[PDB]
């Protein structure tokens, strides 16, 4: 259980490299015992770890339009409201009524549903700049 | 200037609302065509059976709700878009 | 405030039951628009062959079945649905 | 409580027959649905071109055969099939 009995076991596994268990304890005693640790090819010549806390799926924004900080080129919300729609969302009428809601607020969104059309694309695109409602897709 | 012939009345559309119940502005197909005019020229009226003629009901400067159809035609005249429409389109007056 | 024209009139249909003889509710297609109505406004009347004008036998205040047709428009006034169409479309009043 | 407009009568269809002409019970797409009914209500009268109306033929309590199509429609009330038809859809009364 103690991280240098993992660590041991990790560098005799390896064919007797240190570096190797202490990464691999160390990865253990960060992601917990619940997690899970994969290994894939790098770019450079040495070993890194990255760890991510808490979750994050494959999917990323649906127009570059919504970025809203350019350096990086990411889409940064605080406190937002997340609609989670289990269908196609291709008509923006069915949207007004929460739109409006969270206009009212005054709080971000962010829509996370099967696909977005072009027509409700656009119009949300058009409602994040104008400066109405702060929305992600 | 221009006057209809017997039961026609010619209409100008409203412009399209961009902004509905709130802030949001809406684009693209869901920004339908408005459905409400502003009469500018009115006819003398329909020719009866018998012969003779009796006046519209809508007077000029009323605000109408009418229904888009084939017999709705639309004109550019004095570069201005206007309707050329029949008096039996004309669904209802507004206040 | 709104007044058809002619033999025109303005109903709000009733909004749709849930329930049905029983506690079990209808979601989706099983549960079909509301055939019956609400009169708000009364047009004047039909125009006759002659020229005189009849009143509409429907009064302001009464409960309609309609029948749902090509005919029947839907405009919104007010930020509320409510139906234009012609007396001949209404089938029966309610009491 | 519902009573029809102009020339409408409102009809209740009588149930489909099985055993038919003996014993031979029929069930399935060969016992066509009946088309004879039950008057329970009649308009006041159909408007003719002039303006008066005329009495309809048919009377409360008469039974009449009728042509289905597209003009007779059925609709709920007190959670009984009834039809609303016009009154040019009855071809005969029985008796």
């Amino acid at each position: 259980s103690d991280s240098k009995a993992i660590a041991q076991v990790g560098t005799i596994s390896a064919n007797s490299d240190e570096t190797v268990g202490k990464l691999i304890a160390e990865a253990m005693d960060k992601v917990g015992k619940e997690g899970v640790i994969t290994v894939e090819d790098g770019t450079g010549l040495q070993d890194e770890l990255d760890v991510v806390e808490g979750m994050q799926f494959d999917r990323g924004y649906l127009s570059p339009y919504f970025i809203n900080k350019p350096e990086t080129g990411a889409v940064e919300l605080e406190s937002p409201f997340i609609l989670l729609a289990d269908k196609k969302i291709s008509n923006i009428r069915e949207m007004l009524p929460v739109l409006e809601a969270v206009a009212k607020a005054g709080k971000p969104l962010l829509i996370i549903a099967e696909d977005v059309e072009g027509e409700a694309l656009a119009t949300l695109v058009v409602n994040t700049m104008r400066g109405i409602v702060k929305v992600a897709a | 200037n221009i006057r209809p012939l017997h039961d026609r009345v010619i209409v100008k559309r409203k412009e399209v609302e961009t902004k509905s119940a709130g802030g949001i502005v809406l684009t693209g197909s869901a920004a339908a065509k408005s459905t409400r005019g502003e009469v500018l020229a009115v006819g003398n009226g329909r020719i009866l059976e018998n012969g003779e003629v009796k006046p519209l009901d809508v007077k000029v400067g009323d605000i109408v709700i009418f229904n888009d159809g084939y017999g709705v035609k639309s004109e550019k005249i004095d570069n201005e878009e206007v309707l050329i429409m029949s008096e039996s389109d004309i669904l209802a007056i507004v206040e």
